[PDB]
């Protein structure tokens, strides 16, 4: 078998293949995650260079791992499918052996472990993907939002963004998001998520995707018209 | 798992004051057929050890090759192969015992009973048994097959415990072995008159005697035995 | 068909004292109705103040003891010459035995020594690794003859105090090393009388804080 | 040892791109243009054969349009030999699904499987990727008529109308201009041929330089028919639309 | 062997006998048939001694690894399923095991799982396992209520083992009592049958058949 | 230069640079001394510390009751090779009821190190070893190099500044060989030998490490206040 | 290019030396051993204020009597911790006892050099393994990706290591109490950290014979930080 | 115990003038217990018809297997498989499981689309081809079917006459077998039309 | 385990499964649910050798749930039954086969029809209006042959099911401790708590 060490250290103590995998994430479309008091919202960018697309059948950016957990990403699209599949398998495997669905932290730890394994295995390159994993633990009403990256490190976030122009939207969230009092309702949380994407997206038409996840496996994806109403309200308030 | 085909019968042995004696007949039986009359079942290893083997002859020949190969391997990169780092009886036995137990553990045994007789570097007598099951034991007298039932009782009258070993000379010990071989020829239906005997002494070394025969047999009284009870003529 | 198991007879006995422990075993080795050896050592010093015996099928018995002695050696290498405690040895032996669960070592194993508080300890095993610490245990061919005698004379079972008539039990006073050796010798003499696979000689290993001492006694040779 | 000669096909550039994938896409950009157009009542697949000869036996030839099963077909752009390896794998995958569930494979599931195979060659194994881009035209009872594309990266996307191979930039602009949602198959046939006729590097578009196919519900009652056009049938539709 | 465990108002009662036999030979009267997996999990054992000891000792190692990895104690359901999935791999090989995995957690409450070497895994309120299980069931079923005091429930478990120890030839020796609560298990002593029988006979007025 | 990328490449003058670079790791390592008489064999090792808060790296490893070694270079490689010796000594005991000869132990180490110098992918061992032992032919001392070369000697030293101790032993050859039935005097000669390799630092209680094996003396290691006698 | 297990002309493994440079870029971790216990402390170093700092797990339990702190590429440490936990529990299964801290450390270090062309590169993380056993008492070990481990009375690893180690040189003595050690870790962490030290961006832990390994709460650490400020202002 | 007679069932095939016929019963049972009366044993891949008797799980498995293989054949060959070629494919597929065989009794029937020649064939469980001119029988009442076919059959029968012969052969054979019956189906096959007829028979 | 029944009526599928779990001479439990929900509109009951039954059912459950998440779509009962059959057909020629018989009751939301499939451990699939495994069918099929009509309501189906259980309770030797009844229709799966 092909055993070649592709991910290796350099004189300055860097693993370039892992760092170049982050550059692939930097190229990817923007993804954002914001958690409220009783909800989490995942926002995603759709680049409008691709028109004449069939939005019914085109792979959606936000993927369900289980009925209570979701995964969005920035980076290579093909690579993301492999992580999502493994995660979905592990979710069912956990239910089978532990007789309880995965916690969001556990699912994140697994996905992050897979990414890490690909940074010190022979004959493989790292995943060019960073993920945002969000949801609610079984029988728990506390919102959860985690991030992973090609190196394999993971951590929890009150709010976070990844992908192209993520530096700008992270700047927005850092001043607008208050920890002492987060978005109390679903509306407030979605509004803040759409606002943060509007700093980068360009047009607020079919370029913004929103997915709301609530406790007890209550996940729903917003339509074009529903999102367009948020876009209208934000700009009308801005004209002042 | 197999069955033994061509087989060798008893191997008998005992310790004496300055060494050990071992003996075995020259027959290779094929069931009830006394097929091969010139089979050597005592195999010397160096000038200080003799391995006596009973049971399956094809497996005996395999073991013979293993020992021959052991001497070759010991000589490799060994300037003291004919001195301090020569093969000892204890080394040769433990090797065989390892093999026998390994083979029984794979359910494919070497169908043999083996007695390793010899003298160690420090002059100590070595005599130990091992068989197809990997079972091992030592005793002042050791015997396989029918020998266990008929030879041991006779040899144990000479050396009954450890303290009787220094009191037993080579002449007395050899006499007991030769007598035991005669008794086996009287009573073992798969034995032969012709046998080999080996003495390993700490002073006079290895003496290997071939083409010995059972002699001074009592048969004359047979003429007086008539019928099976009431018959007179 | 080839039968990979055999029965080499013999019998072993472990007794735990207050600050000592003994492991005894007869020196006879047999197959069927023949004697192989009148003196074939069966109880072994395995280092770290632990004595061991694996009675039943001698080939498996020797293999196990050999592997445990090996385990003691590698325990020193891997853990900075640390002394292997009797409880740790017992657990290790369970894994050696259960490792061959589907092709067992056909033996009844007993180990003896001192625990980490300096008190006498005896551990007993079945062929497939089940074990248990005990104050008293006989194993092997004549175990059925000896154990009841030990229940009576070591643990004072079915014994009460005169005058009270079944109300007050006999108090469980401790036994000295001289008192234990008397019970061991009588156990084997009695077993020798009624069991054909027991006889020739008795070898006792006594374990104390000072080390491992040996004692040998003659038994009937018929 | 052998390390000296290893090209390292599965690594990132400093910019975060997969060298071999990018170069494979450059190879595909020189391949004959293939167009897929999806309508309300069917799908059209059109493709241009590359600089043919008069002595090429056309009626028995097949380099662009392949049949995966009765419901799904693909248009190829790139190395034909590479494509056939993947096509045979896809045919087997469809049959495995049919054997397992006793139902025809959904289009997306087949597309995802092939796309995952391509992905694997970019992440592990040290082998070169497949220099192939597919247009998948298919039908199932869940999503109805569907158009997909996959490329050497193993990334796939859904489309209403799409082109692969040469002059996709020019071709996509023309499709984006004249395509409408309420369009029908007959109109889509005309759009496909008109788009090729303008983007082609040849002097004139003729029947012998084309492969054509449709997936219609235009079949006796509720069922789907695949029609791989014959040379004479391509010649007739070229006259009908008014190109020749 | 006789082992039982039942759920009630004050948590779980676990009671076992102490005898081990090889044919008609009594091998031991002092066997520990309750295994302390952790401060909140107990495992009973019946059938093959080595199989039971080895794998329930092994189970404790797997449960300890779980709480190191997950920063949270293992559930009774998950602990029981680790064991049942393990023995299922060995199905047909000849393992002989009958166990109750007994414990308490916040999410589950007091829970008992019966696990067996055929691969059977059952949640339930009452279980009796072993050669003398039928004798234990007789006493237990006729006297069981949810509203029992810790003191009365402990006696019922003790008395049910005694009943089986008397009638079943392969049960006896002594009775080990455990009480599992919200705050973990509590040991309630070794009770020799040789003394317990005469004590119960006199005080309870039972066993009028036997002479004493 | 162009021929040092891997172990599978000879240079134009017939040199193996990766093996020579592995040899260089030994010279960087702390000094250790070996010497023997007819009755006993002694190892003396100068242990090295990272700083004042750190412990002193152990230099001597036991292989059997009658054999052990001291290391200089990559310590993990010494752990791999000593583990191999432990197994080989142990195989000889279990199978042949025979204590492994020190000469044969050297032959096994040579052949193990060699395979790593001829195959692609792997690397040479980065450590040198001094093996002492007492077998059926008396006391022995070996010097192992990761090129594969093993050498039986009366005395020697390896590591940094080892040339000083090696010269001392070369002068003292006739004296220390005659130290029979006297372990303390043989150790004294070893401690005096390793002292010739010292600069700036001197032998302290937790710095020095001594090991010995002999006729009626199992392989035992001395550290701490047990070696204060010899300072 | 060049081999992964290649020696430099100086006699060092290139990849091992390069991994040590990655560890220097990592966040600071400090360990101090005493007769009353061993203290472990780390710098969390959150990349952004939106990152929930309590989810940063750079101090980890291996067993009840052994703890661990890390520095460098912390993702690489997960398999090392898993191996350590398995080794600790497995030894308890085989020997019915706690495993020696040194033996546990040795087991972890055996993985270090299992790389070639096994894993494709060395670990890019250093570990401070602290614990207690009956034989050698309270211990602190430093486990590198070279496969080498040193025992220490006190040790600092990460970006501010050489500056912290010099401070530990002067401050450490054999009669330190546990409380004194806790404050000393906080003192040195505060000195080498970029951002201002508080309970949210720094974490403490300890291992004692009685209570075993414990990660300190943010409320408990906050008091020790407040206790530190007062005693420094006292003179 | 005997796999070939757990579920029960029968198949028969016959040749006529420019036509072939294949028929089967509808029973599926578990020994004495009748379970299903809709279990058809005749399948078709294009114009080639395959009847399969024996163990029901293998009947189903092999149908799915030959559907699989004939579909791939058609995609690659760009034409439907013929009866002669399919017969070889069945034989090959059965023999590859020589020492772990499918417990079945297959029967092929059809008309070659190019030559127009009627074709029938039978197999044993491991793949041996019996290519008969007149008729093929299979199943638990094979003895009965042999007796009926050998007496009732004559060559060159017209499609509508051939229907009567094969139907009477099946029905009367099934009525002397405990594990066969519970309904019956008859396929009459001509070069470009195929008629399927369900027969009324005794339901015991 | 012992008795599992199934009946497909006009607009639903009803599965009935015994509650008893007997090991040897003791009834260990009298409230055991011998079924698993594979998907919102598909239910599988099971009976066979101890251990194998649950292990197989949960394994199938996990696989169908995995498919549902991956495609965001529910498989048809026909598709699920075919998947289950293949697993059992694969199993029968394994080293140690799954010794499990199953009934799969589902409501096809596409065709708006209830569907009942009977599959034995060999992988023998049949679609039926009513089905049973083990010795149950020997009593119940004759009753169902008489009374069943294809246009029965769910309430009529339950009455016909009661008549089956009464016959089993009268004539079968084993005390199976009653049955748990579950209904599968357009609205999903629900349990009849009083029976
Ligand atoms: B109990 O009777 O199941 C008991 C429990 C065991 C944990 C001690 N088992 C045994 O006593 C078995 C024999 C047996 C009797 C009745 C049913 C099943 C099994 N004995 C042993 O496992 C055993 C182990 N070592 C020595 C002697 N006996
Ligand atoms: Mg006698
Ligand atoms: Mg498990
Ligand atoms: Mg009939
Ligand atoms: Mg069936």
């Amino acid at each position: 078998g092909y055993d070649r060490a592709l991910s290796i250290f350099s004189p300055d103590g860097h693993i370039f293949q892992v760092e170049y995998a982050l550059e692939a994430v930097k190229r990817g479309t923007c993804a954002v995650g914001v958690k409220g008091k009783n909800c989490v919202v995942l926002g995603c960018e759709r680049r409008s260079t691709l028109k004449l697309q069939d939005t019914r059948i085109t792979p959606s950016k936000v993927s369900k791992i289980d009925s209570h957990v979701v995964l969005s990403f920035s980076g290579l699209n093909a690579d993301s499918r492999i992580l999502i599949e493994k995660a979905r398998v592990e979710a069912q495997s956990h239910r089978l052996t532990l007789e309880d669905p995965v916690t969001v932290e556990y699912l994140t730890r697994y996905v992050a472990g897979v990414q890490q394994r690909y940074t010190q295995s022979g004959g493989v390159r790292p995943f060019g993907v960073s993920t945002l994993i969000a949801g609610f633990d079984p029988r728990d009403d506390e919102p959860k939002l985690y991030q992973t990256e090609p190196s394999g490190i993971y951590s929890s976030w009150s709010a976070q963004t990844i992908g192209r122009n993520s530096k700008t939207v992270r700047e927005f969230l850092e001043k607008n998001y208050d920890r002492k009092e987060p978005p109390a309702t679903v509306e407030e949380c979605v509004k803040l998520t759409v606002r943060s994407l509007l700093e980068v997206v360009q047009t607020g038409a079919k370029n913004i995707e929103i997915t709301v996840v609530k406790p007890d496996s209550d996940i729903v994806a917003l339509s074009s018209e529903e999102i367009n109403q948020y876009v209208t309200q934000i700009e009308q308030e801005k004209q002042e | 798992t197999q069955q033994p085909i061509v087989t060798g019968t008893s191997v008998i042995s005992m310790k004496y004051d300055n060494g050990v004696i071992i003996a075995a007949d020259n027959l290779g039986s094929y069931g009830s057929l006394l097929r091969f009359n010139g089979v050597e079942r005592l195999i010397p290893v160096g000038d200080n050890t003799v391995v006596g083997i009973s049971g399956d002859i094809s497996d005996m020949q395999h073991i013979e090759r293993l020992l021959k190969d052991l001497v070759t391997e010991n000589a490799y990169d060994n300037p003291l192969a004919d001195a301090e780092e020569a093969l000892e009886p204890s080394y040769i036995f433990e090797y065989l015992a390892t093999v026998m137990y390994q083979r029984r553990s794979k359910m494919n045994p070497l169908w043999n009973a083996i007695i390793v007789a010899g003298v160690q570097s420090n002059g100590d007598q070595f005599l130990r048994y091992v068989n197809l099951l990997g079972v091992t034991y030592s005793s002042p007298t050791l015997a396989t097959g029918f020998g266990a039932h008929m030879a041991n009782p006779l040899l144990r009258k000479v050396v009954d415990r450890e303290s009787d070993i220094p009191k037993t000379t080579v002449q007395v010990a050899e006499e007991a072995i030769v007598n035991a071989m005669r008794v086996l020829y009287y009573r073992d239906a798969r034995s032969s008159r012709n046998f080999s005997l080996a003495i390993i002494d700490k002073n006079t070394g290895l003496t290997f005697k071939k083409n010995l025969q059972v002699e001074n047999m009592k048969w004359d009284f047979a003429k007086d035995i008539k019928g099976y009870g009431t018959q007179k003529i | 068909q080839f039968n990979p198991y055999g029965d080499n007879g013999g019998t072993i006995l472990g007794i735990a004292g207050e600050d000592f422990a003994v492991l005894a075993g007869d020196t006879r080795n047999i197959t069927d109705y023949s004697i192989n050896s009148r003196y074939e050592p069966k109880v072994f010093d395995c280092g770290d103040n632990i004595v061991m015996s694996a009675n039943g099928f001698a080939a498996d018995g020797d293999a196990l003891v050999k592997r445990f002695k090996n385990s003691v050696k590698w325990y020193h290498f891997d853990h900075n010459d640390k002394k292997l405690s009797i409880n740790s040895a017992a657990r290790n032996i369970q894994h050696l035995l259960y490792g061959k669960r589907f092709f067992p070592y056909y033996v009844h194993t007993i180990i003896a020594g001192l625990d980490e508080d300096g008190k006498g300890a005896v551990y007993s095993f079945d062929p497939v690794g089940s074990y248990e610490r005990e104050q008293c245990r006989a194993g092997g061919a004549a175990a059925s003859l000896i154990m009841p005698f030990l229940d009576n004379q070591v643990n004072f079972k079915n014994q009460y105090e005169p005058g009270t008539n079944g109300k007050v039990k006999k108090p469980l006073k401790y036994l000295s090393v001289e008192e234990v050796i008397k019970l061991v010798r009588d156990s084997f003499t009695s077993a020798t009388e009624r069991h054909i696979q027991v006889g020739d000689g008795l070898e006792i290993l006594i374990v104390t804080k000072d080390g491992v001492r040996k004692e040998f006694y003659e038994l009937k040779r018929d | 040892g052998s390390r000296r000669y290893d090209s390292r096909t599965t690594i990132f550039s400093p910019e975060g791109r997969l060298y071999q994938v990018e170069y494979a896409l450059e190879s595909i950009s020189h391949a004959g243009t293939a167009i897929g157009i999806m309508a309300s009542d069917g799908i059209v697949l059109a493709a241009e054969r590359k600089v043919t000869s008069t002595l090429l036996e056309q009626d028995t030839s097949t380099e662009k349009l392949y049949k995966l099963n009765d419901k799904i077909a693909v248009a190829v752009a790139g190395l034909t030999a590479d494509a056939e390896i993947l096509i045979n794998t896809a045919r087997i995958h469809a049959q495995n699904y049919l054997k397992t569930y006793n139902e025809d494979i959904p289009v997306e599931i087949l597309v995802r499987r092939l796309s995952d195979i391509k992905q694997g060659y970019t992440q592990h194994g040290g082998l070169r990727p497949f220099g192939v881009s597919f247009i998948y035209a298919g039908y199932d009872d869940r999503y109805g008529y569907q158009l997909y594309t996959s490329n050497p990266s193993g990334n796939y996307t859904g489309w209403k109308a799409i082109s692969v191979g040469a002059n996709t930039s020019a071709a996509q602009t023309l499709l984006q201009m004249d395509y409408k949602d309420d369009m029908k198959v007959d109109d889509a046939i005309e759009l496909a041929l008109k788009t090729l006729s303008k983007t082609t590097d040849s002097s004139a578009l003729t029947y012998d330089r084309l492969e054509f196919a449709t997936i219609r519900k235009g079949a006796n009652d509720g069922e789907v028919y695949q029609k791989i056009f014959k040379p004479q049938e391509i010649k007739d539709i070229l006259v009908k639309t008014g190109i020749t | 062997t006789t082992t039982l465990a039942f759920r009630f108002q004050g948590g779980i009662i676990v009671a076992v006998d102490s005898r081990a036999t090889a044919g008609n030979w009594v091998a031991s009267q002092t066997v520990k048939k309750v295994i302390e997996i952790n401060p909140f999990l107990l495992g009973t054992i019946a059938g093959g001694a080595a199989d039971c000891q080895f794998w329930e000792t092994w189970l404790g190692s797997q449960c300890r690894l779980h709480e190191l990895r997950e920063k949270e104690r293992i559930s009774v359901a998950a602990a029981s399923k680790i064991l049942s999935n393990l023995v299922y791999q060995y199905k047909g090989a000849g393992l002989s095991m009958g166990t109750m995995i007994c414990g308490y957690t916040r999410k589950e409450g007091p829970t008992i799982y019966y696990v067996d070497s055929d691969g059977t895994r059952l949640k339930g309120d009452i279980f009796c396992v072993g050669s003398g299980q039928t004798f234990a069931y007789g006493v237990l079923d006729s006297n069981y209520k949810w509203d029992l005091s810790v003191e009365d429930a402990l006696y019922l478990g003790k008395r049910s083992i005694l009943a089986a120890a008397h009638r079943d030839a392969y049960s006896g020796g002594s009775v080990n009592l455990y009480h599992v609560t919200e705050d973990g298990w509590i040991y309630h002593g070794n009770h020799d049958v040789g003394e317990l029988f005469w004590k119960v006979k006199e005080e309870e007025g039972s066993f009028n058949n036997v002479i004493g | 230069n162009n021929y040092d990328g891997d172990t599978v490449t000879f240079s134009p003058t017939g040199r193996l640079f990766q093996v020579e670079y592995a040899l260089e790791a030994i010279k960087q390592g702390s000094v250790t001394v070996g010497l023997r008489s007819n009755t006993h064999a002694v190892l003396v090792a100068l242990k090295r510390n990272a700083d004042e808060l750190s412990s002193y790296q152990k230099k001597i490893i036991k292989c059997d009751e009658h054999m052990g070694l001291s290391l200089a270079g990559l310590a993990p490689d010494a752990r791999v090779l000593s583990n191999y010796l432990r197994q080989q000594c142990n195989y000889s005991s279990l199978v042949f009821n025979r204590k492994l000869a020190v000469e044969r132990a050297g032959h096994l180490l040579c052949d193990k190190a060699q395979k790593n110098t001829q195959s692609y992918g792997g690397r040479p061992y980065g450590v040198g070893l001094l093996i002492i032992g007492y077998d059926k032919s008396g006391a022995h001392l070996l010097e192992f190099q990761p090129s594969g070369n093993v050498t039986e000697l009366y005395g020697t030293a390896i590591g940094a500044r080892s040339q000083g101790a090696k010269t001392y032993l070369e002068r003292t050859l006739d004296t220390f060989i005659k130290i029979d039935g006297n372990p303390d005097e043989l150790i004294k000669a070893g401690v005096e030998a390793i002292s010739q390799s010292l600069r700036d630092e001197s032998l302290t209680v937790d710095n020095l490490s001594i090991a010995i094996v002999g006729k009626d003396t199992p392989f035992t290691i001395y550290d701490g206040e047990a070696v204060a006698k010899y300072i | 290019d060049r081999g992964v297990s290649t020696f430099s002309p100086e006699g060092r493994l290139f990849q091992v030396e390069y991994s040590l440079e990655a560890i220097k870029l990592g966040s600071t971790a400090i360990g101090i051993a005493t007769k009353e216990g061993v203290v472990l402390g780390v710098e969390k170093r959150a990349t952004s204020p939106l990152l929930e700092s309590d989810s940063i797990e750079k101090i980890v339990e291996i067993d009840r009597h052994i703890g661990c702190a890390m520095s460098g590429l912390t993702a690489d440490a997960r398999s090392m911790i898993e191996h350590a936990r398995t080794a600790a529990v497995t030894h308890n299964l085989y020997y019915d006892e706690d495993i020696n801290v040194e033996s546990l450390t040795q087991s972890v270090c055996d993985l270090a050099l299992r790389f070639g062309e096994l894993m494709s590169r060395p670990f890019g993380v250093a570990l401070l393994i602290a614990g207690h056993d009956a034989d050698d008492g309270y211990q602190l070990f430093h486990a590198e990706p070279s496969g080498t481990f040193y025992r220490y009375n006190a040790k600092a690893i990460g970006s501010g290591s050489e500056g912290a180690q010099a401070e530990l040189l002067n401050e450490w003595h054999s009669s330190l109490t546990l409380k004194e050690a806790e404050l000393l870790v906080l003192k040195i962490l505060k000195q080498v950290m970029e951002e201002k030290l508080d309970e949210n961006n720094a974490q403490l832990s300890c291992i004692t014979k009685q209570d075993g390994f414990k990660i300190y709460d943010n409320e408990k650490t906050a008091e020790l930080i407040k206790e530190l400020k007062e005693k420094e202002a006292a003179e | 115990s005997d796999p070939s007679s757990i579920n029960g069932g029968i198949v028969v095939a016959m040749t006529g003038k420019d036509c072939v016929a294949i028929a089967c019963d509808l029973r599926l049972g578990s020994q004495s217990l009748g379970v299903s009366n809709k279990f058809e044993k005749i399948f078709h891949y294009g114009h080639v018809f395959l009847g399969i008797t024996g163990l029901a799980t293998d009947v189903t498995t092999l149908n799915e297997m030959f559907r699989y293989k004939t579909n791939l054949y058609k995609l690659k060959e760009e034409r439907a498989i013929e009866p002669e070629t399919f017969t070889q494919l069945v034989s090959s597929s059965l023999y590859e499981r020589r020492f772990g065989p499918y417990f079945v009794g297959p029967v092929v029937a059809g008309i070659n689309s190019k030559s127009g020649k009627p074709f029938i064939a039978g197999f044993d469980l491991i793949g041996c081809i019996d290519e008969a001119k007149d008729f093929i029988v299979s199943g638990t009442a094979s003895d009965q079917l042999f007796g009926m076919c050998e007496s009732l059959y004559e060559p060159n029968l017209e499609p509508e006459d051939l229907f009567e012969t094969i139907s009477q052969a099946l029905l009367n054979a099934a009525d002397r077998d405990a594990l066969s019956g519970w309904g019956a189906v008859v396929y009459i096959i001509k070069k470009d039309e195929v008629v399927k007829r369900y027969l009324k028979m005794r339901q015991d | 385990m012992d008795i599992i029944l199934g009946i497909r009526v006009q607009d639903s599928v009803i599965l009935a499964s015994s509650k008893a779990v007997t090991r040897g001479i003791s009834v260990l439990k009298d409230s055991d649910d011998k079924t698993r929900q594979l998907s919102p509109h598909t239910l599988m009951s099971f009976a066979g050798e101890a251990g194998d039954t649950v292990q197989f059912a949960e394994y199938i459950q996990a696989n169908i749930q995995l498919y549902s998440i991956r495609e965001d779509y529910e498989l048809s009962p026909q598709a699920v039954s075919s998947f289950v059959r293949q697993e059992l057909a694969k199993s029968i020629r394994s080293r140690r086969p799954y010794q499990v018989n199953v009934l799969i009751g589902g409501y096809d939301k596409k065709k708006n029809k209830p569907e009942l499939y009977q599959i034995d451990y060999l992988g023998t699939k049949v679609e039926l209006p009513y089905g049973a495994h083990g010795y149950s069918g020997f009593y119940t099929f004759s009753l169902l042959d008489h009374h069943y009509r294809p246009d029965m309501t769910t309430e009529e189906g339950l009455d016909l099911l009661k008549l089956c259980v009464q016959e089993l309770e009268k004539r079968m030797p084993m005390d199976f401790k009653g049955v748990i009844v579950k209904i599968v229709d357009k609205d999903g799966i629900r349990q009849v708590d009083d029976f």
